[PDB]
């Protein structure tokens, strides 16, 4: 549905002869102590 | 009998029979790379005999 033909219609993979690659991968981030981190800025 | 002579024979159990015949055989498109592969589609018709008593 993201990719539209030059009619504006969705693509389709089977009527229009097509293959395509979908990658995914979950991932979680957690800071332990807000506290823990420190930062030096150009003035 | 001239008729069973020339004629083809046709196996029949009961009174009547039915045929039934491809009539429409699919199309086919030339289509540019990537674009929609129209459909195309098949047909068939039917025919039927019945017998009679000498």
């Amino acid at each position: 549905s993201t990719v539209k033909n030059e009619d504006g219609t969705p693509v389709n993979l089977f009527e229009q002869d097509m293959v395509a690659l979908r990658a995914t991968m979950h991932v979680a981030l957690h800071i332990a102590d807000d506290k823990a981190f420190a930062k030096l800025v150009p003035a | 009998s001239k008729i069973m002579q020339l004629g083809k024979y046709e196996p029949m159990e009961g009174t009547e029979k039915k045929f039934t015949f491809w009539a429409d055989k699919p199309g086919a498109y030339w289509v540019g790379e990537g674009q929609k592969i129209e459909t195309s589609k098949a047909t068939w018709v039917n025919a039927t005999m019945r017998a009679f008593k000498l």
